[PDB]
C-alpha cells in the first residue's frame, strides 16, 4: 500500500466556464503503453445562495 | 442546489452515457483510451455537462471523483506519455498529442484553454517536466507545465486507485493516489 | 453496478445538462413546457442517456424521481392537454401533440414507440380515455391508451409534488401526487 | 394535503431499450393551460 498525494489551489471560477465536461485523456507518442480504466465515479454539487 | 452523480463499477460495450474522442473505447469491463501503439490519442467524456461555477450567486462547486486506471507498458523502462483527467469546456476536443496528453497545446499559460488537468505523466519532456526526471503526478492548468508536480513510481500493470476532490470553500485541489 | 442521479432545486437560464425540444424553454427559476396557447407542445429531456437494463445479467434497474409541476388554464373549465414524465428511446423526439401528449402515436399497443409514460391528463378524448370524463393519472406503456388510471381533481395555479418510483424486484411503478 | 396514489405492474425490460432517455412532456390542442416544472430529482441503479 503504497500512497502518493498532491495538492493545491486552483480556482477554477478563474479559469474554467460555468458548465464543463470532465473526462480523460491518455496519449503516446514515440514511446507508448497502453492506458485503461477500470471504475469511474462523481459527484458534485453547488448552493444556490 | 444543483447535484450531479454517477459510479461506473464495471464498463459495457455499449456506454452510452461517455462520450468518446480518438481511439477511446469500451468493452466489457475496462475503458481503452489508448492501446500500446505509438502516436495516439484516445479520451472519454462524460456526457451531461457539469454545472461547476454560477456567476450570478458567485458559488463554486464541491466535486470528488475517483477512478482505477491501469498502465501497460511492453518495454517496462520506455514508457510514454500518460493519463489525465481533466475539466474542459462542453465542446471540448482532442488537443495536441504526445507530451501534451491530448489537452494542451502549449508550456505557457493560455487562457483560452480553459482547463484544468491531473496529469499522470509517465515520460520526461525535457522543454518543460520536472528537472528531476522522474515520472510524476501534476496539478495543470491553461499550460502543460504544471504548477505542481510529486514523483510517483510507476507500477506496470498494477491498479492504481486515485481519488480527486475539489474544495469550494478553500479551492484546493486534492489527489490522491494509491497502489496495493 | 451502475448508478446515475442529478438534483435541480431551481431551473436557470443556462440549464445546459438539459435537452429541450418543442416550445420547452427555462426560465428564471421555472422549466417552461407550453405557454398557454393553442396546439403547442414543448418537451425537456436530461441530456445523458440511462443504463435502465442489462443484456448478460438480464438486470433492471430500480429508479425513483421527483418533481413539482403547476398547471395554469385561464379558463379553468377548458383545460387540456396535459403533461406527462417519460422513459423512451435515446434518440427520442416529439411524436403527435394535442390528446398524444407529445409522447404517443395511436391509441392501440405499439412495440416501436417503446415508451413508457406517466401522464397527467386534463381532456377527456373520447376514443381512449376513462368513461367518467374525470381527469386522470395514468400509467402508459406504448399506447396513449393507458393501462391504469386514477382520477385527480386538478387544482389549477397549485403545486403538485410527485414521486414516481420503480422497484426491479417486483416491476411495481407507483406514481404519488400531493397538493399542499 | 390533498394525494393521489397509482401502482401498475410494468415490465420495463420488454417496454423500453436498456440505455433510454428520461424527461418531460406537455401539449395542449384546441384548449389549452400553461404547464411547468419547478424542480427535479432522480436516481437510478443497476447492478
Ligand atoms: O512518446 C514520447 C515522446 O515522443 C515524441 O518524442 C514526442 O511525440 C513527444 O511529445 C512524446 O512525449
Ligand atoms: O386540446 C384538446 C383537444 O383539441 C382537439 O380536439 C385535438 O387537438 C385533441 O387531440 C385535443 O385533445
Ligand atoms: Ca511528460
Ligand atoms: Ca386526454
Ligand atoms: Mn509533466
Ligand atoms: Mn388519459
Amino acid at each position: 500500500v503504497t500512497s502518493y498525494t498532491l495538492s493545491d489551489v486552483v480556482s477554477l471560477k478563474d479559469v474554467v466556464p460555468e458548465w464543463v465536461r470532465i473526462g480523460f485523456s491518455a496519449t503516446t507518442g514515440a514511446e507508448y503503453a497502453a492506458h485503461e480504466v477500470l471504475s469511474w465515479s462523481f459527484h458534485s454539487e453547488l448552493s444556490g445562495t | 442546489t444543483e447535484t450531479t452523480s454517477f459510479l461506473i463499477t464495471k464498463f459495457s460495450p455499449d456506454q452510452q452515457n461517455l462520450i468518446f474522442q480518438g481511439d477511446g473505447y469500451t468493452t466489457k469491463e475496462k475503458l481503452t483510451l489508448t492501446k500500446a501503439v505509438k502516436n495516439t490519442v484516445g479520451r472519454a467524456l462524460y456526457s451531461s455537462p457539469i454545472h461547476i461555477w454560477d456567476r450570478e450567486t458567485g458559488n463554486v462547486a464541491n466535486f470528488v471523483t475517483s477512478f482505477t486506471f491501469v498502465i501497460n507498458a511492453p518495454n517496462s523502462y520506455n514508457v510514454a506519455d500518460g493519463f489525465t483527467f481533466f475539466i474542459a469546456p462542453v465542446d471540448t476536443k482532442p488537443q495536441t498529442g504526445g507530451g501534451y496528453l491530448g489537452v494542451f497545446n502549449s508550456a505557457e499559460y493560455d487562457k483560452t484553454t480553459e482547463t484544468v488537468a491531473v496529469e499522470f505523466d509517465t515520460f520526461y519532456n525535457a522543454a518543460w517536466d520536472p528537472s528531476n526526471r522522474d515520472r510524476h503526478i501534476g496539478i495543470d492548468v491553461n499550460s502543460i507545465k504544471s504548477v505542481n508536480t510529486k514523483s510517483w513510481k510507476l507500477q506496470n500493470g498494477e491498479e492504481a486507485n486515485v481519488v480527486i476532490a475539489f474544495n469550494a470553500a478553500t479551492n484546493v485541489l486534492t489527489v490522491s493516489l494509491t497502489y496495493p
